């Protein structure tokens, strides 16, 4: 029966391990990502929550008719 | 060809007053594209001195600017005054 239907206990002990490192990774990972989010959140200062601005490209710097703007 | 000559003769015996409304609103349409004169307006338009023009700063290199109002540089009237 065990040769038959059954690998060794070695197989099935290594792939746990691999399970294991593969789920403390993701549960590391995402307790990284929510205090990403909340400093990058906070400070404004990542590539995430940036909310326009106005564009400095629509500003005309030409005389206006009066030398004081 | 045959058909909208006779439509025409008929609005024309029924319904004078649309059809001189149609024609000049064509007319009005049509006209400005094809005549020369619309650019002497848009020329007439961007002639006229609204502002005051402020001099530029003389760095040397600018041998198409006038240093003076009455210098042959700088843009002309002259077609204004024949027309
Ligand atoms: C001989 C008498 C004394 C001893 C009697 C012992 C009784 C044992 C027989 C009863 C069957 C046990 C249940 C079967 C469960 C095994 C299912 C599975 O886990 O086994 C697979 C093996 O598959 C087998 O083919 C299972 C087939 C068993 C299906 C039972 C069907 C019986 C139906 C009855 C039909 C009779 C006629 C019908 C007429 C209409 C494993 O696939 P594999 O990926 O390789 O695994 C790798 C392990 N290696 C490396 C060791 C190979
Ligand atoms: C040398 C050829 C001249 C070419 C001139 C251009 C084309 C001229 C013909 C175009 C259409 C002429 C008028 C329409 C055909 C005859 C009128 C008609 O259709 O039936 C009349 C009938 C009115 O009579 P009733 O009130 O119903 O009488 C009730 C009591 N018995 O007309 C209608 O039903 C609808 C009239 C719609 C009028 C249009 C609204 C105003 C638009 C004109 C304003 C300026 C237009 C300029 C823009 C267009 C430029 C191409």
């Amino acid at each position: 029966i065990a040769r038959t239907f059954y690998d060794g206990p070695e197989k099935n002990y290594e792939k746990t391990m691999a399970i294991l490192q593969i789920e403390a990774e993701k549960a590391e990972l995402r307790l990284k990502e929510l205090e990403v989010r909340r400093l990058m959140r906070a400070r404004g200062d990542g590539p995430w929550y940036q909310y326009p601005t106005i564009d400095k490209a629509l500003i005309d710097h030409s005389p206006k008719t009066t030398p004081d703007n | 060809a045959g058909r909208i000559a006779s439509f025409l003769k008929n609005a024309w015996a029924k319904e004078p007053v649309l059809v001189a409304s149609f024609a000049i609103g064509g007319l009005a349409i049509i006209l400005p594209s094809l005549s020369p004169y619309t650019n002497y307006a848009i020329r007439i338009n961007r002639a006229t001195p609204y502002n005051y023009p402020v001099p530029l700063r003389d760095d040397g290199n600018m041998p198409d600017v006038p240093s003076h109002p009455q210098d042959p540089q700088g843009p002309s009237l002259e077609w204004l005054k024949n027309l």
